[PDB]
């Protein structure tokens, strides 16, 4: 999920944008 | 302030920023 990718490993916008509605 | 780790309130912000009037979904247990 979100967390894996963003905060246990590094984020990125393409995956933040995922989460838009 | 995109590219980091970002955790809690720290990747709630960073959602709220980018996502804009769009709105966004926080699911931390997926």
């Amino acid at each position: 999920g979100i967390v894996e990718q963003c905060c246990t490993s590094i984020c990125s916008l393409y995956q933040l944008e995922n989460y838009c509605n | 302030f995109v590219n980091q780790h970002l955790c809690g309130s720290h990747l709630v912000e960073a959602l709220y920023l980018v996502c804009g009037e769009r709105g966004f979904f926080y699911t931390p247990k997926a």
